[PDB]
């Protein structure tokens, strides 16, 4: 009687909600055609005889990715009315997605998004994907988040955005639409959760050993992530952990929710037997710098808060024994206001491996979400970038002729700076 | 400055050396000193944004 529903809007959101399906379905033993040959109600729905239906609905309004979704082996799974296609992109431009093309595309969504919540009736909440960089994807998230916002209220809606790395990027103009994005979800969204391209390509470096890594590999380390923070709605656990129960532990204010996750361990079946992977060891790699999920450096700022789960045979005194040392280092200092900042979850189930997959089989694991002052960084060096080109007002045009004002882009760059200034004012000490 | 405690004899003797190999060796005797002038000028407001 515990459901939640996730949504899956742009080409990297749906290329990574794909990452995620085949891991559910392979770890509650659905076939792909959505044929068993109660743990699957969180994610799914009967349909009283025989398929499973997911709760997720597919959204895009370049229609390449859902032809190539509905034509693959997954073809049988998803309701065919679900997978929401458009038929002009947004082609990288915010100011599209926001008025010109969404609107019209975004009744259909909200028709679906109810369709699907008057099945539920324990709903925890709303997932959503999206690909910050990118015209649909930034503009139809936001969006879909302020008609959520009012439709529903209180309901808790969670965002895995990616944003841009920073100084690998792909596109010249993602600044402008990843600032107007973080403007819209900054009062809008509940939980955020960062996830950009370069820190996960150094994670693969480096543990996987892959040298040429693809975007596959990216969205299974994220889908792992996203089974671990679920994995205790729908598993017996001895601490349990719900969703609603975040808020009250790593979010202290308002307005900052913005935290950075990372997992462990990461090893390749060749060489990962040959040692023990005890508790210890996998919660110290789990706090590397090294090993965040995203390029921010933690050394640079002090922690909030700290929610960590763990899965597997894992004993809470083992635990404890680590969080101990955890604290005794000098290295990672927490702030002052905050004595005690760890929230820990133990559950039994082990990881899932994926065939043809980079992970290997293990009994133990780690996934640490964890709240620190050191993410203002990302915020000033996008600042930074946004200057420069709003300087000279490039590529404005492209965004005035799509029926926003001029003054659209001033009150980001405020807000900005109001939580700049936020997180500064946080960290100093009383 | 006024500094140098000397006889003005002497000043417009040294003066007129001076002006001597300025004119026939292009040096100065004289040694040349800094005037810091403060000048006022203008710069945009550009917004640090
Ligand atoms: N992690 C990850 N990021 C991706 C993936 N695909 C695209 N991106 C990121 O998405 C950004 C651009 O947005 P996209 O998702 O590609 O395109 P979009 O969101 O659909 O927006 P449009 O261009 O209007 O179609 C790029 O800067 C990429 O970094 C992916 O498969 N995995
Ligand atoms: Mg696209």
């Amino acid at each position: 009687m515990r459901e939640v529903i996730s949504i899956h809007v742009g080409q990297g959101g749906i290329q990574v909600g794909n990452a995620c399906w085949e891991l559910f379905c392979l770890e509650h033993g659905i076939q792909p055609d959505g044929q068993m040959p109660d743990a699957f109600n969180t994610f799914f729905s009967e349909t009283g005889a025989g398929k499973h239906v997911p709760r997720a609905v597919f959204l895009d309004l370049e229609p390449t990715v859902i032809d190539e979704v509905r034509t693959g082996t997954y073809r049988q799974l998803f309701h065919p009315e679900q997978l929401i296609s458009g038929k002009e992109d947004a082609a990288n431009n915010f100011a599209r997605g926001h008025y010109t093309i969404g609107k019209e595309i975004v009744d259909l969504c909200l028709d679906r998004i109810r369709k699907l919540a008057d099945n539920c009736t324990g709903l925890q909440g709303f997932l959503v994907f999206n690909s910050v960089g990118g015209g649909t994807g930034s503009g139809l998230g936001s969006l879909l988040l302020e008609r959520l916002s009012v439709d529903y209220g209180k309901k808790s809606k969670l965002g895995f955005t990616i944003y841009p790395s920073p100084q690998v990027s792909t596109a010249v103009v993602e600044p402008y639409n990843s600032i107007l994005s973080t403007h819209s979800l900054l009062e809008h969204t509940d939980v955020a959760v960062m996830l950009d391209n370069e820190a996960i390509y150094d994670i693969c470096r480096r543990n996987l050993d892959i040298e040429r890594p693809t975007y596959t590999n990216l969205n299974r380390l994220i889908a792992q992530v996203i089974s671990s923070l679920t994995a205790s709605l729908r598993f017996d656990g001895a601490l349990n952990v719900d969703i609603t129960e975040f808020q009250t532990n790593l979010v202290p204010y308002p307005r900052i929710h913005f935290m950075l996750s990372s997992y462990a361990p990461i090893i390749s079946a060749e060489k990962a037997y040959h040692e023990q992977l005890s508790v210890a060891e996998i919660t110290n790699s789990a706090f590397e710098p090294a090993n965040m999920m995203a390029k921010c450096d933690p050394r640079h700022g002090k922690y909030m808060a700290c929610s960590m789960m763990y899965r597997g045979d894992v004993v809470p005194k083992d635990v404890n024994a680590s969080i101990a040392t955890i604290k005794t280092k000098r290295t990672i200092q927490f702030v002052d206001w905050c004595p005690t900042g760890f929230k820990v979850g133990i559950n039994y189930q082990p990881p899932t491996v994926v065939p043809g997959g980079d992970l290997a089989k293990v009994m133990r694991a780690v996934c640490m979400i964890s709240n620190s002052t050191a993410i203002a960084e990302v915020f000033s060096r996008l600042d930074h970038k946004f200057d420069l080109m709003y300087a000279k007002r490039a590529f404005v045009h492209w965004y005035v002729g799509e029926g926003m004002e001029e003054g659209e882009f001033s009150e980001a760059r405020e807000d900005l700076a109001a939580l700049e200034k936020d997180y500064e004012e946080v960290g100093i000490e009383t | 400055k006024g500094i140098l405690p000397m006889k003005e004899s002497f000043k417009y003797a040294y003066l007129v050396l001076n002006d001597l190999f300025q004119e026939q060796l292009q040096f100065s005797i004289i040694e040349p000193k800094s005037a810091t002038k403060e000048v006022v000028k203008a710069q945009p407001l550009i917004g640090i944004t």
